[PDB]
């Protein structure tokens, strides 16, 4: 309110003048270059940015990085208060201080490169398809980005544009913008050049910037650009979207807290037994770290976003634009598709087929050749047909044309109109001169009310009544409205017989999957009309009705290539597709056949009535599996009528439903309990698009209002991109369940061997920089390594998941990971402890009490089961040995278990070795194993021993052991459906 | 969910599956937890069969040997006062632990314990380490040998009136022969005198230059009056191959010691197979921290 | 088994570190060219 200063009170003089643009040329394009490099492009400052250096820091100090960053400060307070007492200290405490910071610095720097990769890739979907605005420049139209709009610009909106800034509106019709972003109502408020008001919010000439035209036309010039427009103020400081999460997200979250209580409960009561048993404060701290790094699986949540923004690459690679990610994961479960016949299924390019006068069926359209037609080109009746489908028609062609043939050309216009033009100018002749004789005084366009096409023509011969009104539309509709028919030149009454001879023209070509017009002309007797008697279009003076009908016209549409596959496909997927069309039910119902809606042998009641010649009111409607509902029923439908279509009908067909009963139809779809993707173009849809799970704009044609409205864009306007979409959705889950597996799986071997320590007071076989190195140090990558997975052959052939059931951690899973194979991985690491131990003489069962005496710095006299005396150093060097040995056993046996996650249905011979990332872990990890044991001074900085060669094998046992029992496991389940196995097993 | 979901009396559930399931499920996981233990024990059986019984396969860790002492002292240190009797009790209880193993009753009769040279003597060969002439024979290692810390004429060994002892011992290894020091123009200075080549010796000293003074006169005991262990007591054939045998001993009293003041003493051995470590400080030598407080 | 068996107590770590050094270095190589064969 408090910033409003305009240009609506000047003329279109003052305006001229001062803009400096020709209102009816628009400025030139030299100007415009000068004026955007001036003012700058037609966009909002962006808002700054978080430095590097903070998100960097936030990393170091986020997570549970905190944990790790006490830990080490106590080490080095520890080693500071060693430095006061006795001199020549051990520098255990210093290296290990030493060792955890470093760990720190790792996962900071690793998740922050995974982080920044997702922003990245997020503003990637910012340029793709850009919003565009049509500006008027040198007199023509063209359309241009919108941040090359400048001010002065004469642009022009219509029904569903944005508009691209502030504009004083110079011409306009029926124009109604919506500015219930600027003041708040939803009213759309009629828009005219007239001076209404000295205010700006009410001024009905002044267009303002993110507002979008509803319904009309207008020309408007750009008074402001970028920030200085109105909304733009308020855009720039004032609407800023917050940060935002997942329920994918939100499900790991809520696991991570679960196992974070019982985690730290473990560690605390773990600290206290140490103290009762003697250890020192440090040491406790130090087994709190162990316990607690080696429970809590720190990298679920960088794998949720890591899985999303991949995925989210591969569908705008396949044609999917999700604008927002929580769509990603809802495309997935979707249930049910309500899509459009016309621009989804088809392809919108007809061609004219087929025409019926003379009381006959006659073929036509040459393919491409001069043999003209089927029938005589001289017959009577044609002649008036023809001059109806070139002087009722609105499409003209462009200029450059007359290189190529008409089959091949462009034409500008509606596609039935324009399969009208190509059809004429093959058989008949030159439109251009056709139009010129009969000059068109008015015309009225299609409407929805009126439901046909309008077009008075004055006749330049001699013996015509010098009117000739002519119209086309509805062939049901058009045939109620004429009393004569032209047969052969000779005009006769329509009787009832003719019309049941049309009646069967119409089925006949309707069943053939064919859209077929009414066309019809009158000439209006001179008595009544003279020469000079003007036709009043705002009120209706010439009769409309007692018209001569002339004949049908029928084109063809095929169908797109993938559409019946992603039908066969979503029918086997489970998902249900209803086509929601204002085509006729006898063009519905086949096209729906021929796509595979309606499959071989199901049929609605009227089939059925037809095929019994029973009345189809006493058939039973249970007895069809799938029906076409009219426009008209659906509308006269109650709540429960429509519950009762949805629930026991398999397929559907809404067909003669407006765009805007599809909100009814989506609710329905709702009630029953199941996740709707609707498919819209216009601005009628925009209701049933929000209201719907998944919303899908088509990318093309959709206005802006339809693109803002929706959450996916179809780029391609097909349906088998929808398909392709959903199954990449399917795949986001099954490579998430295979992640959350893997990680979960060495808690097992990480964590027993301090109860072991506690209970069986044997050795630690374990130690926690060890641990670390596991967890932090090599599984970062080959955790992340399963989200490159493929998929599988059964991701489509398999039932759509529901939230209330399904969960992504589940007690299967628990029963897998700690269960079963965990408990092998602990086997395997003490085993090569066992073996380490019992080579260089201890045995095992001299080792089950040695713990009190062996953690005792004072008896440098430790017998062992050969009878020889060890020190402390010499005996605490085996246990070193030993963490290191447990370290590779785990490697080893990783292999496994990394190998077996894959693929939960299959085998691996049948997915194959085809992920790169996932070997590329693999030899990392055991290089990394080696490194650590072999590189000099890692015995006293990391306390890590050369292993001997005859040990890397005692974990082989255990890792084959490991692969071959998952494999069976997986054959038992492809092999036994619904199996005690699956119902136990499968994750 | 708290009391329907812990027993329905619909489906016959209890705390969410119904009886045949966790039967079905127990079963299993028995089954299960069978057959990996079976395994285990099987890699576990091959593993001791792989092992020999009279020699431990890798005897790299344990070299050199370590010098290891009683009393056990915690942070080896000795502090104990003169007066208050209930001061050296921890100390007293160990050092007789220690020479209670080498009592007359327990060394007795021809096996399998032979008389041997009662100065010292070179090494002695029983054999290879077989079973083929089964349990081998050790000396006689006697406790009168040490001669004021024995325990027999004063219990307490000495801690009685600031006049401490100190049992060393080295590091029983299989196999392992100990080599000393030759005659050579290299030497430490104190090892010229009373060479006797086979005597390991053992001596000690001050850490620093300046606790010299303080300390004052190293009495050490040992079989033939010398500082050392005779090398007659090796090699170590293992104790199953040699059960009943003991290792020689040293003893060392710190006689005229300052009172009221702590005290730092390193005790080492010398000899070619011998080596100490910077990390290890119980490899070859030892330090003790004496402060008989009064 | 004699005097001089000083053999029954030495290993050859450094061979040792040579060699397993040698393999993580081929592992490491292997790994990079299967990581960046098809960028290339
Ligand atoms: C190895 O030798 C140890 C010593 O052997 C003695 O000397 C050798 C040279 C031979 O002459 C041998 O025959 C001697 O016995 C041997 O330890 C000794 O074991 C006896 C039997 O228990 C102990 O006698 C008991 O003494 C206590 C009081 O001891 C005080 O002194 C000791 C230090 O010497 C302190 O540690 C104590 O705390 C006390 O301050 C008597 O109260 C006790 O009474 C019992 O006997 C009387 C009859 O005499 C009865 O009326 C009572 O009811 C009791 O039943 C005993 O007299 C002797 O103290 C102990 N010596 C030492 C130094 O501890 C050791 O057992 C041998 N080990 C092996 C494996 O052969
Ligand atoms: C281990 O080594 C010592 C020292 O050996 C000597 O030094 C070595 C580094 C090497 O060069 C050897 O060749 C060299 O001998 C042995 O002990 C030494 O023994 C000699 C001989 O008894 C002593 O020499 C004596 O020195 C006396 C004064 O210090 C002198 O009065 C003695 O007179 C004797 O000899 C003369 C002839 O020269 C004779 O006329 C006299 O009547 C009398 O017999 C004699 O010269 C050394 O002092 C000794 N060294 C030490 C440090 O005490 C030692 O015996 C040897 N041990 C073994 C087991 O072999
Ligand atoms: C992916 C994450 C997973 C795992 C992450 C683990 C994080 C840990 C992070 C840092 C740990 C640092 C450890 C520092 C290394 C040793 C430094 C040191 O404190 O050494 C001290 C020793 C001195 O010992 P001393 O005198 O007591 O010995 C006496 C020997 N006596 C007596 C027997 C003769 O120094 C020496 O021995 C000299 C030997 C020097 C060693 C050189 C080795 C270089 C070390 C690291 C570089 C490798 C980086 C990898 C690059 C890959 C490229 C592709
Ligand atoms: C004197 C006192 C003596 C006491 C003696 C007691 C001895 C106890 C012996 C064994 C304990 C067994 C523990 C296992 C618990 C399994 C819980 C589970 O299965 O819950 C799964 C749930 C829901 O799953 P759902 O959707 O399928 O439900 C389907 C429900 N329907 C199908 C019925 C409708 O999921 C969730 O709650 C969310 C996920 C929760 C994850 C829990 C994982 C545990 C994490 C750390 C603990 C690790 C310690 C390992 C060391 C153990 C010591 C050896
Ligand atoms: C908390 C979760 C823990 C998960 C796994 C923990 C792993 C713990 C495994 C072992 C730790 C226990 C310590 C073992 C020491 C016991 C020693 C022993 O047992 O000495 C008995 C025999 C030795 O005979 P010898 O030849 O010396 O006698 C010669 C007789 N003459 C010559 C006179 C004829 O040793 C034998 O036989 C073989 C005994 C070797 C080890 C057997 C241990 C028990 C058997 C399987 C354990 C795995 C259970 C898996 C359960 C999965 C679900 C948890
Ligand atoms: C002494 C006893 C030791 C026991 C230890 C146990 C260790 C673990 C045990 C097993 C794990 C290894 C199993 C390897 C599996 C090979 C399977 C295979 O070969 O399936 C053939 C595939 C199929 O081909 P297709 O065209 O029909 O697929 C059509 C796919 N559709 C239909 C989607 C288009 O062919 C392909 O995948 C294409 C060719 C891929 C070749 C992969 C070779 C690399 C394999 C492993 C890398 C090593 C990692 C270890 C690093 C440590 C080294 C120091
Ligand atoms: C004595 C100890 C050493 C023994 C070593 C043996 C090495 C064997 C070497 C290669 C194995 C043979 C290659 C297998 C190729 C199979 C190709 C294939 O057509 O497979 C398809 C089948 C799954 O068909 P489906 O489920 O669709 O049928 C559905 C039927 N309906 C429809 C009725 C439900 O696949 C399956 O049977 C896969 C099941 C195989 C499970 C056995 C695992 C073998 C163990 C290790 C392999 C070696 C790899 C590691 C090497 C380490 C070297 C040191
Ligand atoms: C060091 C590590 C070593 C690890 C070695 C592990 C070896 C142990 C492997 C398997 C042993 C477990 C066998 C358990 C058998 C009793 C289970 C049972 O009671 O099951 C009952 C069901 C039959 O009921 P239903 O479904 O008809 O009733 C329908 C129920 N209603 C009404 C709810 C729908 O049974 C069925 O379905 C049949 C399913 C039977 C389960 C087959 C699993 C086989 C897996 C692995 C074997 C391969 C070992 C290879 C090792 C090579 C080593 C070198
Ligand atoms: C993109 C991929 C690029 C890859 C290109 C690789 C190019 C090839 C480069 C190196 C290949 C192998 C080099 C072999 C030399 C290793 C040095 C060595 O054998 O040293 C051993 C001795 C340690 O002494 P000791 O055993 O007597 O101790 C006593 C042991 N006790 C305590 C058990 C008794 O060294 C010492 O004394 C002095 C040590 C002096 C410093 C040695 C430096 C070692 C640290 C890093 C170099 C290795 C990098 C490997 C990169 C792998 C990528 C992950
Ligand atoms: C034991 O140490 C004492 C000193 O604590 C020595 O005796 C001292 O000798 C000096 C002369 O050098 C006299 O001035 C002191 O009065 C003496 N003090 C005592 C308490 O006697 C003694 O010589 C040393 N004895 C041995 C064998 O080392
Ligand atoms: C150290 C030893 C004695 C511990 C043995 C623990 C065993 C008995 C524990 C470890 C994991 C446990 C299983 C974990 C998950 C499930 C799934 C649930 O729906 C039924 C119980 C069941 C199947 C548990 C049964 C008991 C179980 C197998
Ligand atoms: C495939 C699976 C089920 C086979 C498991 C076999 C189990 C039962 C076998 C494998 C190795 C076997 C052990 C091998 C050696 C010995 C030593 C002997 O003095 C007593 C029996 C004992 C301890 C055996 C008991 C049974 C045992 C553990
Ligand atoms: C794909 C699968 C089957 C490959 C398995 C590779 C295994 C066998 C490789 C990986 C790393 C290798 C070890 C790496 C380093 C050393 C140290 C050297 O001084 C002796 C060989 C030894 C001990 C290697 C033995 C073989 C080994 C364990
Ligand atoms: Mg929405
Ligand atoms: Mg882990």
């Amino acid at each position: 309110k408090e910033v409003s200063m305009d240009d609506h009170k000047l003329s279109l003089d003052e305006l001229h003048n001062k803009y400096g643009t020709d209102l009816t040329r628009g400025l030139t394009n030299a100007r415009a270059k000068e004026i955007l490099a001036r003012d700058g492009p037609n966009s909002l400052t962006p808002p700054p940015t978080t430095p590097e250096w903070i998100k960097f820091c936030r990393q170091l100090f986020g997570g549970f990085s905190i944990l790790l960053w006490i830990g080490a400060i106590l080490c080095f307070l520890a080693y500071g208060i060693q430095a006061a007492t006795e001199d020549e200290p051990a520098n255990d405490n210093l290296y290990l201080g030493v060792v955890l910071s470093t760990v720190v610095i790792v996962t900071g720097c690793f998740s922050y490169y995974q982080e920044a990769k997702s922003s990245r890739i997020m503003d990637s979907f910012k340029n793709m398809v850009p919003q565009q605005a049509l500006v008027i420049r040198d007199g023509e139209k063209s359309t241009i980005n919108a941040e090359f709009v400048v001010a002065g610009d004469l642009v022009e909106v219509k029904g569903g544009d944005r508009i691209p800034a502030d504009l004083r509106i110079i011409s306009a019709h029926g124009c109604k913008v919506d500015n219930s972003s600027l003041t708040g109502e939803s009213e759309p408020q009629t828009r005219s050049p007239e001076f209404s008001s000295e205010n700006p919010l009410e001024t009905r000439n002044i267009a303002f910037f993110s507002t979008n035209c509803v319904e009309g036309t207008a020309r408007g010039v750009v008074v402001y650009t970028g920030d200085r427009t109105v909304m733009g103020r308020i855009a720039t400081l004032a609407s800023g979207l917050e940060v935002g999460r997942t329920p994918i997200a939100i499900e790991i979250e809520h696991f991570i807290h679960i196992i974070t209580g019982v985690a730290v409960f473990l560690g605390v009561s773990f600290f206290i037994l140490s103290l009762i048993l003697g250890y020192s404060w440090l040491e406790a701290v130090i087994f709190l770290i162990g316990i607690i790094v080696a429970n809590v699986p720190e990298g679920l949540l960088a794998t949720v976003t890591v899985c999303l923004t991949l995925t989210a690459k591969r569908m705008a690679r396949k044609n999917c634009l999700v604008k927002n990610l929580e769509a990603v994961e809802t495309l997935g479960s979707t249930s049910t598709i309500c899509s459009d016949k016309t621009g989804t299924l088809t392809q919108n390019r007809m061609t004219v087929a087929h025409m019926w006068f003379d009381n006959q069926i006659h073929e036509a359209d040459t393919t491409e050749n001069q043999s003209g037609a089927a029938f005589d080109k001289t017959s009577a009746t044609w002649s008036a047909l023809s001059r109806i489908a070139a002087l009722c028609n609105r499409a003209v062609f462009q200029a450059g044309q007359d290189n190529v043939p008409i089959l091949k050309r462009s034409v500008a216009g509606d596609a039935s109109e324009s399969a009208l033009l190509k059809c004429i100018e093959l058989c008949c002749g030159s439109v251009q001169g056709m139009r010129d004789r009969n000059p068109k005084i008015v015309e009225i366009p299609f409407n929805s009310t009126n439901k046909y096409q309008l077009s008075i023509h004055e006749n330049e011969k001699s013996s015509e009544s010098r009117y000739l009104l002519v119209m086309k539309g509805a062939p049901e509709r058009i045939l109620d409205r004429c009393s004569t028919i032209l047969l052969n030149g000779a005009e006769e009454p329509l009787k009832e017989d003719m019309k049941e001879a049309f009646q069967n023209a119409y089925l006949e070509l309707g069943g053939l999957g064919e859209r077929v017009l009414g066309f019809c002309h009158f000439a209006l007797p001179e008595d009544k009309y003279n020469e000079g008697y003007p036709f009043d279009a705002d009120e209706p003076n010439f009769p409309t009705t007692d018209l001569c009908f002339v004949g049908l016209m029928a084109m063809i549409d095929p169908p797109r290539a993938a559409v019946p596959d992603a039908v066969g496909k979503c029918r086997s997927a489970g998902i249900k597709v209803i086509m929601v069309t204002g085509d006729h039910p006898i063009t519905a119902k086949a096209i729906a056949k021929g796509v595979g809606i309606i499959s071989e042998g199901n049929e609605t009641i009227e089939d059925i009535a037809a095929r019994l010649n029973i009345p189809i009111g006493q058939v039973n409607p249970r007895d069809a599996k799938a029906c076409v509902v009219h426009g008209s029923d659906l509308k006269d439908l109650s709540t429960e009528v429509l519950d009762d279509i949805l629930h026991y009908h398999t397929e559907i067909v809404f067909a003669r439903t407006s765009p805007q009963q599809k909100l009814i139809i989506v609710e329905g779809c709702q009630r029953q309990g199941a996740i709707v993707a609707v498919t819209g173009d216009g601005v009628n849809d925009s209701p049933a698009l929000k209201k719907a799970d998944i919303g899908v704009a088509m990318g093309i044609s959709g206005s802006d209002v339809s693109k803002q409205a929706a959450d996916m864009i179809l780029l391609d306007d097909n349906f088998a991109s929808i398909v392709t979409g959903v199954e990449e959705g399917r795949l986001i889950f099954d490579n998430l369940k295979k992640s959350i597996a893997y990680t979960l799986t060495s808690n097992i071997p990480e964590i027993t061997p301090f109860l072991v320590f506690i209970i069986g007071n044997v050795p630690l076989p374990l130690g926690t920089v060890t641990i670390l190195c596991i967890d932090l140090g090599t599984d970062m990558v080959p955790a992340i390594s399963l989200a490159y997975e493929q998929a599988e052959s059964d991701i489509m052939k398999r039932q759509p998941r529901n939230p209330k059931t399904d969960k992504l951690v589940n007690e299967r899973l628990i029963s897998m990971a700690y269960g079963q194979i965990g408990m092998i991985q602990a086997l395997g690491g003490f085993f090569s402890y066992f073996v380490i131990l019992a080579e260089n003489g201890f045995l095992p069962m001299d080792l089950i009490g040695k713990r009190v005496r062996w953690d005792d710095r004072w008896i440098s006299d430790v017998e062992d089961s050969f009878g020889q005396q060890w020190t402390y150093e010499q005996r605490k060097i085996v246990e070193f040995t030993c963490h290191t040995s447990f370290f590779i056993s785990i490697v080893v046996v990783q292999w496994a278990d990394l190998i077996i996650c894959k693929t939960r249905r299959n085998s691996i011979f049948q997915q194959g070795m085809k992920n790169k990332i996932l070997i590329f872990g693999l030899f990392e990890e055991t290089a990394l194993a080696a490194f650590l044991s072999y590189c000099p001074g890692t015995d006293v900085a990391l306390r890590m021993y050369p292993l001997k060669p005859s040990w890397w094998f005692c974990a082989f046992p255990y890792s084959l052991i490991i692969f071959l029992y998952d494999e069976m496991r997986r054959f038992i389940i492809r092999r036994s459906p619904g199996g005690w196995v699956e119902q136990e097993t499968y994750y | 969910g708290w009391k329907k979901f812990l027993w329905d009396s619909e489906k016959k559930e209890f705390l969410g599956r119904t009886g045949s399931s966790w039967f079905k499920i127990f079963l299993f996981y028995l089954i299960f937890y069978g057959c990996l233990a079976g395994i285990f024990i099987g890699t576990i059986q091959v593993l001791l069969l792989t092992l020999s019984d009279f020699e431990p396969k890798y005897q790299d860790r344990v070299a050199p040997p370590g010098l290891s002492h009683a009393p056990y002292a915690i942070k080896t240190e000795i502090s104990f006062s003169i007066s208050n009797p209930k001061s050296y009790e921890s100390f007293v209880k160990s050092m007789h632990k220690l020479m209670d193993l080498y009592n007359e009753s327990s060394q007795a009769g021809n096996s399998p314990f032979e008389d041997c040279s009662d100065t010292p003597a070179d090494y002695i060969k029983r054999g290879d380490l077989d079973d083929s002439q089964g349990q081998k024979k050790a000396c006689r290692f006697s406790r009168m040998w040490l001669k004021n810390c024995s325990g027999l004429d004063d219990t307490t060994y000495g801690y009685a009136e600031g006049k401490p002892c100190v049992v060393a011992k080295l590091n029983r290894i299989i196999g392992f022969y100990p080599k000393p020091l030759k005659n050579t123009t290299d030497l430490p200075e104190e090892l010229q005198a009373n060479y006797n080549q086979y005597v390991l010796p053992l001596r000690c000293a001050a850490k620093r230059e300046e606790d010299r003074e303080k300390i004052g006169s190293i009495e050490y005991f040992g079989l033939g009056g010398y500082a050392g262990f005779p090398l007659q007591y090796y090699p170590y054939y293992g104790k199953r191959l040699q059960k009943k045998y003991l290792q020689p001993l040293l003893a060392i009293q710190f006689t005229n010691l300052t009172q009221n003041m702590e005290l730092r003493i390193e005790c080492k051995v010398y000899g070619e197979n011998i080596d100490y470590s910077e990390k290890d400080r119980f490899r070859g030598r030892f330090e003790v921290k004496i402060e008989v407080k009064s | 088994e004699g005097p001089d068996n000083d053999e029954r107590f030495t290993y050859d770590y450094y061979r040792l570190r040579v060699v397993g050094l040698i393999v993580a270095a081929v592992l490491c190589v292997i790994g990079i060219i299967i990581l960046l064969a098809g960028k290339c």
